[PDB]
């Protein structure tokens, strides 16, 4: 079999294809994540570079790995498929053999482990793909946020993105992010998430993607209209 | 290209003096071994400010009594704690008694070499392991992804080490107290960071007899950055 | 330039490992020969032994293979040992297998299918010889097949191999132009090795001794090598004549 | 030892070719010209038989091969690399049908086969392509007369008629001004001996010529009498007395 | 270029340069030596004394195969210990199988056959031995030489080494001046002289003498090391001859 | 040894994309091109044959066009012999799903696990990817028609209306252009034509030159047919559409 | 386990269960659910050998609820079926095969139908409009062969399987503790907690 | 230069440089002496440490109750190359009921060390060692380097300033072999020469490690205060 | 058919004191009526203090105090010269023959 070591360290310490996997990560379109008092929210960037598109049919951004936790990523399409796989199939391990779903924390710990051992493990590519891991616990009403990249590593946010121009949208959330007050409700959340991608996005047209989790499996994501609201009502707020 | 496992012309495996590259760029961790116990600190360093601090994880628990603080490529620690969990329990179920902290160290340690064309690298992280055993008392070990490991009375690895080594050559002797070596470690981990030293982008550990392995409240160790910058004030 | 390291295709569509291979195969420096008669199959090859501490018996370029085959090899003797080799294998197991002895034919193709996997597989080398099977079988009767390190095979009325083989070759044309037969009409070996020994002394210009010489002769059901002293009473009567 | 080279030996270059596969394509370029046509009552494949010296016995080499009682092979390039595709081709045909339906595979089915052989010497680890191009002719009972391309990429094409490696091009041509739908078996081998004498250049007569042709059923080469339903096989390779009386014709 | 970075890569010239290069580890070794009697097999070797601290007599070079072969070699030492203990694997398989102690020449081969592979393929090194063996069989006396390429012969006599030049000299003098052959006791005098005249290739250290023989009249046919009176008797005879 | 003559055929460049797959789109862009519409009555397919002979048998050829199953058919753009080692195994992986489920397979559940495939070939193994594009026109019970693409990154998207192969900028704004939702097949197979005519390399657009073929509900009732069309009827629909 | 029993009326389909685990001597459990939800609109009871019946089904339960997940669409009754019965006629030529036979139950959103499919260990299925596993077919099919009716309510479904219960606790000689009754239909499945 | 990237690779002069280099770690591990009479055989090693907060790394390893050895180089091959003595003493007891002969001990660490140096894919080993035992032929001890090359020998010293304690016990050849039944003037003898590789740096209580074994003494390991006799 | 078990007889006692240890065992070795040695040791000096006899099947006996009294050898070499303490030892030579639980070791073992 093919065993050939794609990824060493150089000179200077650095794992270059790992490096270069995070590359193939700022080229993918931006995805966000911010949780609320009692919810969070994911929003995502769709490239109006492709249209005569048929949305139905089209792979969304956003996975439900389980009926309590999503992901979604930024980065290579392809390579996303495959991490997505393989945490629907542990997450119904887990409660096969545990008999109680995955937490979060749990979930994010197995994508990033796969993610690490394709770093040194030979013949092999890192995944060029970063993921952003939400949900609720079981009977558990807290918020959780973690974060994957290429590397393994991983680690909690009270709000975080990724992809193409994350720098910018990082900076409007590190001012706008209070942490003794989050949005209080899913408007408040879906509202600050919405404002974070208009500082990148282009139209507000069929470019934004929002996604919406609450507690004990109620996951539901909005429509064209219903984030055509948010869109209008934030523009008539910013012209004064 | 070149094989993974050469040796250079100085007698050196390429790979591991690269690995070695990466450890410098890690994040500090701090270790002072008392007739008391085991003191065990680490720089948490947040990329962003919407990080949730307390999900860093760098200072882990291999067993009740030995536990281990890491540096460099952090991910790479994960299989290797995952082994030392793996051989501490294995060796309880085959034995009937604690293992030795040397004895889990060198099963670490085993893993280190076994990379070519088994892994394809080395690991990028160095760990410090800190244990109480009955036969040889208090013991803080630093584990390498060359296969070696030195037993230390102290010792710093990452970005601000031999800055901190330094310190810890005129600050050590072999009456230290566990407070006093908890406010050691905050003081020369003060004196490397980046960003100003609090409870929130530091954390302190310890390994005793009695109470075993413990990871410090964040609450725990505000009050020692206090008492430390008062006994500061105080010449 | 790593198309010229290993078996794979150059912008011209050559594989020049297998080429270099063929350059190997002139390495001994030895000229051999083969002819077929009525009865029997000869094959001549030049010995050369330069060192006076050598054992002169143990220096040969020619194998029985089986009972019935015979194969003369030009190339380095690691190589040409290493064919012999598995030549004496192939022949066994097909006996094995198939209730009869395995054809001269048969086992060039066999041999020369091995070959043609060295080409294309990229892990394995050529090996560096030319290999000249000879035989009387069965159905075809008088047979000579030889195979190369491109994998090509394909029966001859007689052949020549090594640095001056077109000079024998050439004369063994004239030869078969004039005779109009696609053999030597000759009733017994002793005549026909004498035919394939004078006919290399007029195309090579060189005389021999008994030791200057190696011989196999295939006749019905038997190949054997001859003696220094068997090759001397063939060069007696070539003298007397 | 065991085989180290795991990767591809093909692969893409910057500007999407497929540099070994090319570079096979050459050699089959450089070899002797191979034609095949298609009659409305048979299929004829021809060659010339190069011989490489006039010591060699050039009927000891095949360039003409059977692979079934009523599909036939013929190619240009690499010698070597055919006959070892000609061994697999001819295993294959009853290892992936013959032993599965009783029967022999249509054309189609086994220049299938053939080509997926072709393709994966250009993507597996440590190989390189064939390099040869072949032409297979054939018949069946659903599908009738057909004849088919195959080059070292694996890629197959049905033609009227065609030829392949040295003088290709204008062998075509001479191809395209001949052939109709009207054409009878003996007009088909007319044409073919009429197209490979442009291409050669010092004797041609039966003896340095190859032709074999895919026609009527020969129940006098079945070997057996007694079943009514077998009636021998279509392939029939002509003999040098049959190809020199077709030449006082020429 | 590039054609000598690979083992199994056929040079423009039809070489594989990689052999050439383990043919000068070869030449790069101490003397050793064969010589074929009237009824055996004898062989000797040079042993550089590196310092004083090395055990005299300890650090045997020369190593027998089955009961009836002996084996010695030049270069790296290392890769000659490999090639024999696959020889005693061939010898013992061969025996298993057919009953019958292993031939010479049939020896010969399989030595031959498995240093040969390792000139096939680029994932393995060439030997960096030439090895000098052989016995008696019941076929009588057989002496063999091969070298990394996987070629052998048969041999009257046999040299390989950094004084190999002088030894093949010393042994062509014997085959001319004895056609009728030379008697075991003789062939182990003759080592001894053959040994010292070649150790001036190697004069800056002085060295140590090692001589083994296989005499159908001698040994019984097997193979036995020379120790004490006889050894003492061809260092006598050896050390006249040099003055 | 033998590391000395490897590509690592799967490798980020330093901007964070894989050599060998940008290679293999740059392969497939030469290729004859290949055009899918969906309508709400059906779907078309229609693909250019590459430079032909008048001695090619076009009423035996096979080159573009390829039967799945009874619901599924593709289009191909590249490497024919590829396409063919990837058809197979879809033709295998909708029977064990058949056999599975007693069920046919759902359209998008083929098209991701090929996809998968050739996204293996770029992240393991060390092999060249597969030199393919594929358009998916197929029909389900649970979304209807449908239209996808996948190329040798192993990425899949759905469309109303797409091209891959030669010229397929030029192809996409034309398809942009005349395309609305309401749209039917007899439509749709003008639509294609048309497309083909005005992007083709080839002097004029002949029913040699291409391959056709349409998934309708126009089979009696409540099911669905796959029609690939023969020479003699490409040569009247291009007499209907008043292309010849 | 024992005593399984399943109807198909108008619809919806009704499982019907036995509650006791017996270990040889002594009856350990008098309360034991011997069913598996699959998917919102699919139940599957289950008999046979001590263990395997907990680990196929809950092995099934997996595989159906990975598929939910992934393609975001239940499966119909039938397709479920063909999955389990493929899955079981496997397990018949392992070395050592899951003796285990079943009752699937599934409410069919898209034809909007109510289906019964009685799958045995050898894989042996077949859909009907009532079945049965072990003995319990053998006192209750002349009773279903009499009464049942294809536009029977719900309501009639019980009445009827009350009275195949009833016959059942007659002429038994196991005491098998009662039966735990599901109901399948439109709106999910739901237990009968009086019964 | 060009024939380095590989152990499988030969130089034009026909040398292997990998293998070289892995001699070269060697050179720079700490000094270790090995010595022996008739009746008993020694070890001396000076130990090496990071700084001054650190342990001395350990230098001697047991092998069996009659055999064991002394490092410099890289550690963890130590440990595989001991570990396999440790088996291979151990199958010799366990299926023979006999003690492995020293000299058998060393071809068996020649013929491993070889493998590593002919084929493609794996590394030389980074480590010499000194191997002393007492067998049924007395006292022996040996040198390993990881070309495979293995002697017997009276006296020896490998690492960094080894060449000072060989030309002492070269010297001194005559006068320590005859040290026979006195354990403590044999050590003093391995003592003094290692003390003509010292610069600097002198031995302390935690710097020396010495191993004996003899006649009638098992394979010991003497550290710590139990050196302070001999410093 | 081979039956690969026997019985060579024997007897063994342990009696544990306040401050001491015995392990008592005769020393005849039988087959059916045949005695085979009147003296063949059967309690076992294993190092570390600690006694140890398996008694039975006298070659499944002597192989389980061979690979005991090899673990305690690799015990000292894996966890520098720590002392096998008698608990440790107990638990060890469970997994010891816990391994062979589908063809177990025909003895009673007492240490
Ligand atoms: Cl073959």
């Amino acid at each position: 079999g093919y065993d050939r070591a794609l990824s060493i360290f150089s000179p200077d310490g650095h794992i270059f294809q790992v490096e270069y996997a995070l590359e193939a990560v700022k080229r993918g379109t931006c995805a966000v994540g911010v949780k609320g008092k009692n919810c969070v929210v994911l929003g995502c960037e769709r490239r109006s570079t492709l249209k005569l598109q048929d949305t139905r049919i089209t792979p969304s951004k956003v996975s439900k790995i389980d009926s309590h936790v999503v992901l979604s990523f930024s980065g290579l399409n392809a390579d996303s498929r495959i991490l997505i796989e393989k945490a629907r199939v542990e997450a119904q391990s887990h409660r096969l053999t545990l008999e109680d779903p995955v937490t979060v924390e749990y979930l994010t710990r197995y994508v990033a482990g796969v993610q690490q051992r394709y770093t040194q493990s030979g013949g092999v590519r890192p995944f060029g793909v970063s993921t952003l891991i939400a949900g609720f616990d079981p009977r558990d009403d807290e918020p959780k946020l973690y974060q994957t990249e290429p590397s393994g590593i991983y680690s909690s946010w009270s709000a975080q993105t990724i992809g193409r121009n994350s720098k910018t949208v990082r900076e409007f959330l590190e001012k706008n992010y209070d942490r003794k007050e989050p949005p209080a409700t899913v408007e408040e959340c879906v509202k600050l998430t919405v404002r974070s991608l208009l500082e990148v996005v282009q139209t507000g047209a069929k470019n934004i993607e929002i996604t919406v989790v609450k507690p004990d499996s109620d996951i539901v994501a909005l429509s064209s209209e219903e984030i055509n609201q948010y869109v209008t009502q934030i523009e008539q707020e910013k012209q004064e | 290209d070149r094989g993974v496992s050469t040796f250079s012309p100085e007698g050196r495996l390429f790979q591991v003096e690269y690995s070695l590259e990466a450890i410098k760029l890690g994040s500090t961790a701090i270790g002072i071994a008392t007739k008391e116990g085991v003191v065990l600190g680490v720089e948490k360093r947040a990329t962003s400010p919407l990080l949730e601090s307390d999900s860093i994880e760098k200072i882990v628990e291999i067993d009740r009594h030995i536990g281990c603080a890491m540096s460099g490529l952090t991910a790479d620690a994960r299989s290797m704690i995952e082994h030392a969990r793996t051989a501490a329990v294995t060796h309880n179920l085959y034995y009937d008694e604690d293992i030795n902290v040397e004895s889990l160290t060198q099963s670490v340690c085993d893993l280190a070499l076994r990379f070519g064309e088994l892994m394809s690298r080395p690991f990028g992280v160095a760990l410090l392991i800190a244990g109480h055993d009955a036969d040889d008392g208090y013991q803080l070990f630093h584990a390498e992804p060359s296969g070696t490991f030195y037993r230390y009375n102290a010792k710093a690895i990452g970005s601000g080490s031999e800055g901190a080594q330094a310190e810890l050559l005129n600050e050590w002797h072999s009456s230290l107290t566990l407070k006093e070596a908890e406010l050691l470690v905050l003081k020369i981990l003060k004196q490397v960071m980046e960003e100003k030293l609090d409870e929130n982008n530091a954390q302190l550990s310890c390994i005793t007899k009695q109470d075993g392995f413990k990871i410090y409240d964040n609450e725990k160790t505000a009050e020692l950055i206090k008492e430390l910058k008062e006994k500061e004030a105080a010449e | 330039g790593y198309d010229r390291h290993i078996t794979i295709f150059s912008p011209e569509g050559r594989l020049y490992q297998v080429e270099y291979a063929f350059k190997a195969t002139n390495q001994t420096n030895i000229n051999s020969l083969a002819v077929r008669g009525k009865d029997c199959t000869v094959v001549i090859s030049q010995k050369k032994v330069p060192d006076k501490l050598l054992d002169p018996t143990t220096v040969s370029y020619i194998f029985c293979i089986s009972r019935t085959i015979g194969m003369v090899v030009n190339g380095p003797i690691p190589d040409a040992r290493n064919a012999a080799l598995r030549a004496k294998a192939e022949a066994a197991e097909f006996r094995y297998k198939y209730g009869y002895d395995m054809p001269c034919d048969v086992l060039a193709k066999r041999m020369a299918n091995l070959s043609q996997i060295y080409t294309q597989r990229a892990y394995m080398r050529p090996l560096g010889v030319i290999l000249t099977f000879v035989s009387v079988d069965e159905e075809l009767g008088p047979s000579i097949y030889k195979t190369d390190p491109a994998g090509y095979y394909v029966g001859y009325k007689a052949t020549a191999t090594g640095p001056k083989q077109q000079e024998i070759t050439t004369n063994l044309e004239n030869h078969f132009k004039k005779s109009k037969i696609d053999h030597i009409n000759e009733e017994s070996w002793e005549k026909v090795v004498e035919f394939a020994i004078t006919h290399m002394i007029d195309a090579l210009g060189t005389e021999f001794s008994k030791n200057d010489l190696e011989v196999g002769v295939a006749t019905k059901d038997k190949f054997f090598t001859l003696s220094a002293e068997n090759i001397e009473e063939r060069l007696v009567a070539i003298a007397e004549q | 030892m065991t085989d180290r080279y795991s990767f591809s030996l093909t692969t893409f270059s910057p500007s999407g070719k497929l540099g070994q596969i090319d570079y096979a394509l050459t050699a089959v370029k450089q070899g002797v010209t191979s034609l095949g046509i298609k009659a409305t009552n048979g299929v004829v494949i021809a060659t010339e038989k190069k011989s490489s010296s006039p010591l060699a016995m050039s009927e000891t080499l095949s360039k003409v091969s059977l692979l079934t009682p009523d599909i036939g092979a013929v190619y240009s390039g690499m010698g070597p690399d055919y006959r070892v595709l000609v061994d697999k081709s001819r295993k294959v045909a009853h290892t992936s049908y013959k032993r599965i339906y009783g029967e022999y595979p249509p054309t189609k089915l086994l220049v299938s086969e053939v080509a997926k052989i072709m393709q994966e010497a250009t993507q597996s680890g440590g190989v390189r392509p064939f390099g040869v191009s072949l032409l297979i002719a054939g018949h069946d009972e659903f599908n009738g007369f057909s004849l088919y391309q195959v080059d070292p990429s694996g890629s197959y094409f049905p033609w009227k008629a065609t030829a392949i490696g040295k003088g290709s091009v204008a062998a075509k041509t001479f191809l395209e001004k001949r052939w109709n739908d009207e054409l009878e078996l003996e007009d088909a081998i007319h044409i073919a001996l009429l197209t490979l004498k442009e291409s050669v250049e010092g004797e041609f007569n039966g003896d340095t010529i190859e032709l074999a042709i895919i026609g009527d059923e020969n129940p006098d080469l079945l070997g057996y009498t007694g079943i009514p339903t077998d009636k021998g096989p279509r392939f029939r390779k002509l003999t040098s007395q049959e190809i020199n009386d077709r030449l006082e014709a020429l | 270029t590039g054609y000598d970075l690979s083992n199994s890569v056929f040079s423009p010239d039809g070489r594989n340069f990689q052999v050439e290069y383990a043919v000068k580890a070869v030449e790069n070794g101490t003397t050793s030596i064969g010589i074929k009697c009237n009824d055996g097999v004898v062989f000797a070797v040079e042993k550089l004394i590196t310092s004083k601290l090395l055990v005299p007599q300890k650090n045997v070079k020369i190593q027998v195969v089955d009961r009836h072969i002996g084996c010695v070699y030049s270069g790296l030492i290392p890769d000659g210990r490999h090639l024999v203990n696959r020889g005693r694997e061939e010898a013992a398989s061969f025996k298993k199988l057919y009953k019958t102690p292993i031939p010479i020449p049939a020896f010969a081969d399989r030595l031959g056959q498995y240093v040969q592979a390792h000139t096939l393929y680029n994932s393995v090194r060439p030997f960096g031995v030439s090895t000098i063996f052989g016995g008696v069989d019941k076929n009588g006396a057989h002496l063999y030489m091969l070298e990394p390429s996987g070629s052998y012969w048969g041999y009257k006599g046999a040299a390989t080494g950094k004084g190999r030049q002088s030894a093949k000299a010393e042994l062509e003098k014997l085959v001319d001046h004895h056609p009728e052959g030379l008697s075991a006791r003789e062939a182990v005098k003759q080592a001894a002289k053959i040994i010292y005249l070649a150790h001036e290739d190697n004069k800056e250290k002085d060295f140590e003498l090692e001589i083994s023989w296989c005499s159908l009249s001698e040994t019984n046919g097997l193979h036995k090391f020379v120790k004490g009176d006889l050894l003492q008797e061809a260092i006598d005879f050896a050390q006249k001859e040099i003055n | 040894g033998s590391r000395r003559y490897d590509s690592r055929t799967t490798i980020f460049s330093p901007e964070g994309r894989l050599y060998q797959v940008e290679y293999a789109l740059e392969s497939i862009s030469h290729a004859g091109t290949a055009i899918g519409i969906m309508a709400s009555d059906g779907i078309v397919l229609a693909a250019e044959r590459k430079v032909t002979s008048t001695l090619l048998e076009q009423d035996t050829s096979t080159e573009k066009l390829y039967k799945l199953n009874d619901k599924i058919a593709v289009a191909v753009a590249g490497l024919t012999a590829d396409a063919e080692i990837l058809i197979n195994t879809a033709r295998i992986h909708a029977q064990n799903y058949l056999k599975t489920y007693n069920e046919d397979i759902p359209v998008e559940i083929l098209v991701r696990r090929l996809s998968d495939i050739k996204q293996g070939y770029t992240q393991h193994g060390g092999l060249r990817p597969f030199g393919v594009s594929f358009i998916y026109a197929g029909y389900d019970d649970r979304y209807g028609y449908q239209l996808y693409t996948s190329n040798p990154s192993g990425n899949y998207t759905g469309w109303k209306a797409i091209s891959v192969g030669a010229n397929t900028s030029a192809a996409q704004t034309l398809l942009q252009m005349d395309y609305k939702d309401d749209m039917k097949v007899d439509d749709a197979i003008e639509l294609a034509l048309k497309t083909l005519s005005k992007t083709t390399d080839s002097s004029a657009l002949t029913y040699d030159r291409l391959e056709f073929a349409t998934i309708r509900k126009g089979a009696n009732d409540g099911e669905v047919y796959q029609k690939i069309f023969k020479p003699q009827e490409i040569k009247d629909i291009l007499v209907k559409t008043g292309i010849t | 386990m024992d005593i399984i029993l399943g109807i198909r009326v108008q619809d919806s389909v009704i499982l019907a269960s036995s509650k006791a685990v017996t270990r040889g001597i002594s009856v350990l459990k008098d309360s034991d659910d011997k069913t598996r939800q699959l998917s919102p609109h699919t139940l599957m009871s289950f008999a046979g050998e001590a263990g395997d019946t907990v680990q196929f089904a809950e092995y099934i339960q997996a595989n159906i609820q990975l598929y939910s997940i992934r393609e975001d669409y239940e499966l119909s009754p039938q397709a479920v079926s063909s999955f389990v019965r493929q899955e079981l006629a496997k397990s018949i030529r392992s070395r050592r095969p899951y003796q285990v036979n079943v009752l699937i139950g599934g409410y069919d959103k898209k034809k909007n139908k109510p289906e019964l499919y009685q799958i045995d260990y050898l894989g042996t299925k077949v859909e009907l409009p009532y079945g049965a596993h072990g003995y319990s077919g053998f006192y209750t099919f002349s009773l279903l062969d009499h009464h049942y009716r294809p536009d029977m309510t719900t309501e009639e479904g019980l009445d009827l399987l009350k009275l195949c219960v009833q016959e059942l606790e007659k002429r038994m000689p196991m005491d098998f503790k009662g039966v735990i009754v599901k109901i399948v239909d439109k709106d999910g499945i739901r237990q009968v907690d009086d019964f | 230069n060009n024939y380095d990237g590989d152990t499988v690779t030969f130089s034009p002069t026909g040398r292997l440089f990998q293998v070289e280099y892995a001699l070269e770690a060697i050179k720079q591990g700490s000094v270790t002496v090995g010595l022996r009479s008739n009746t008993h055989a020694v070890l001396v090693a000076l130990k090496r440490n990071a700084d001054e907060l650190s342990s001395y790394q350990k230098k001697i390893i047991k092998c069996d109750e009659h055999m064991g050895l002394s490092l410099a180089g890289l550690a963890p091959d130590a440990r595989v190359l001991s570990n396999y003595l440790r088996q291979q003493c151990n199958y010799s007891s366990l299926v023979f009921n006999r003690k492995l002969a020293v000299e058998r001990a060393g071809h068996l660490l020649c013929d491993k060390a070889q493998k590593n140096t002919q084929s493609y894919g794996g590394r030389p080993y980074g480590v010499g060692l000194l191997i002393i035992g007492y067998d049924k032929s007395g006292a022996h001890l040996l040198e390993f380097q990881p070309s495979g090359n293995v002697t017997e020998l009276y006296g020896t010293a490998i690492g960094a300033r080894s060449q000072g304690a060989k030309t002492y016990l070269e010297r001194t050849l005559d006068t320590f072999i005859k040290i026979d039944g006195n354990p403590d003037e044999l050590i003093k003898a391995g003592v003094e020469a290692i003390s003509q590789s010292l610069r600097d740096e002198s031995l302390t209580v935690d710097n020396l490690s010495i191993a004996i074994v003899g006649k009638d003494t098992p394979f010991t390991i003497y550290d710590g205060e139990a050196v302070a006799k001999y410093i | 058919q081979f039956n690969p078990y026997g019985d060579n007889g024997g007897t063994i006692l342990g009696i544990a004191g306040e401050d001491f240890a015995v392990l008592a065992g005769d020393t005849r070795n039988i087959t059916d009526y045949s005695i085979n040695s009147r003296y063949e040791p059967k309690v076992f000096d294993c190092g570390d203090n600690i006694v140890m006899s398996a008694n039975g099947f006298a070659a499944d006996g002597d192989a389980l105090v061979k690979r005991f009294k090899n673990s305690v050898k690799w015990y000292h070499f894996d966890h520098n010269d720590k002392k096998l303490s008698i608990n440790s030892a107990a638990r060890n030579i469970q997994h010891l023959l816990y391994g062979k639980r589908f063809f177990p070791y025909y003895v009673h073992t007492i240490i």
